[PDB]
């Protein structure tokens, strides 16, 4: 559970960065 | 666009459910 | 040039006994 | 340290007469004569390369060289020694030692133990030959760095350097004494 | 001279018998903190260097202390400051330590912090205290990351 939660949190952070990059593009 | 929104939606949903699983394991 | 010195003296500084 | 402390063409002429007499004394000197001739020739051309002022100068120079080769008093041994020492001291070799030193300091930062040990040891020998070289600030910082270096070998090499240097020059040693006597407890 | 004699005596105690110091380590720092709060860098560094030989012991004491104090325990803020300063001061001679510590802090940070922020937005001096705790630990992570200047990608790559 801990490993998978950490995975999901970091993925949410990455996709947040993705939407930032999207807004730039 | 549609990719980043649907990925973020799935991720947040899974993140919520996984958090609940964590809460289930902890105590 | 300060290239590779050991961090402080803790490598070789066996403290003085009394 | 034990040596130092158009006329050039006339000196070349004088040396040629010295060797010319020695040809009579002993064979094989002709080879030396031709060798010196070729070396003067190439050195004038190489300085030529670096113009018309020196073009005219070098064409009289080189023509005189050709003539004088075709041409094959009272000057003797010690004179010849001092002249050739001077003319060598003009060549781009006596002012090379400085450069060499710089090269050595590139070595001190490296990723192999033995090479750095031996470099430090040879430097210790160097300084113990010429004790007035602990003046350049870069070598100072080098020996400090190596005094703090992270390997026992170069550490003992460095302390041996500093100790022999202190021993050689009797006075002026109280400036390295503190950094020296700190190092006794070095595991 | 005091702690010089002390630490030398301790290394003599340790060199014969391997386990002993590793047995009582967290109570050590706790008593040290009580002593300091009775009296008034890298003070704890000597013990840390000594206990670096065993890989499992190294992982052990660190994981126990760090996780127990921060996540659910109402440890003294001064104690948190003391342990944090000691952790930052610690000399590191390998690469396992920053990656391990960063990994676990991140995980706990993630879960705890997320819960905290959602409960505060959904809804409190108790919040102030526990939030102070979590933020200091955050800042430790950030200062560490600045001390190495490594990309979060490389860290998360480590497992």
């Amino acid at each position: 559970a801990e490993e998978d939660t950490q995975f999901n949190y970091h993925r949410k952070k990455n996709i947040a960065a993705e939407r930032k990059e999207a807004k730039q593009e | 666009l549609e990719s980043v929104r649907d990925k973020f939606q799935e991720t947040s949903d899974e993140f919520e459910a996984a958090r609940k699983r964590a809460k289930k394991a902890k105590q | 040039i300060l290239q590779e010195n050991d961090f402080g003296d803790f490598g070789m500084d066996d403290r003085e006994i009394m | 340290v034990t040596s130092k402390m158009d006329e050039i063409q006339q000196l070349q002429k004088a040396l040629l007469d010295y060797l010319d007499e020695n040809t009579e004394t002993d064979p094989s000197l002709v080879f030396s004569r031709k060798f010196y001739i070729a070396q003067w020739f190439r050195d004038t051309t190489l300085e030529t390369e670096k113009k018309e002022i020196e073009t005219t100068g070098q064409i009289m120079h080189r023509a005189e060289n050709r003539k004088k080769f075709l041409r094959s008093d009272t000057v003797d041994y010690d004179d010849a020694c001092l002249i050739v020492r001077y003319l060598a001291s003009m060549r781009p070799f006596a002012q090379s030692f400085d450069i060499y030193l710089t090269q050595i300091l590139r070595v001190l930062g490296e990723n192999a133990i033995a090479v750095r040990t031996k470099a430090m040891k040879c430097l210790s020998e160097v300084v113990a030959v010429d004790p007035s070289i602990l003046a350049r600030l870069d070598m100072q910082r080098g020996v400090h760095g190596r005094l703090m270096d992270n390997s026992t070998s170069v550490r003992e090499a460095a302390v041996e350097l500093l100790g022999r240097f202190v021993l050689c020059r009797p006075q002026l040693a109280e400036q390295y004494y503190d950094m020296l006597i700190e190092r006794i407890l070095d595991t | 001279a005091m702690r010089n004699k002390a630490d030398q005596q301790l290394v003599e105690i340790d060199k014969k018998y391997a386990g002993f110091i590793h047995m009582k380590a967290v109570a050590g720092m706790k008593m040290s903190y009580q002593v300091q709060q009775a009296i008034n860098s890298a003070l704890c560094s000597h013990l840390y260097s000594m206990i670096r030989g065993n890989r499992q012991h190294r992982r052990a004491f660190l994981i126990s202390l760090l996780n127990l104090f921060d996540d659910t325990a109402k440890t003294d803020v001064t104690m948190l400051l003391y342990i944090a300063d000691n952790l930052a001061c610690f000399p590191y001679q390998t690469q396992e330590e920053p990656l391990f510590i960063m990994h676990h802090i991140d995980i706990t940070l993630s879960v705890s912090g997320s819960n905290l922020l959602q409960s505060f937005k959904e809804s409190l001096i108790e919040f102030a205290n526990v939030s102070q705790g979590i933020l200091l630990l955050l800042m430790l992570k950030q200062h560490l990351k600045n001390l190495c200047g490594f990309s979060d990608s490389k860290i998360q790559k480590y497992s």
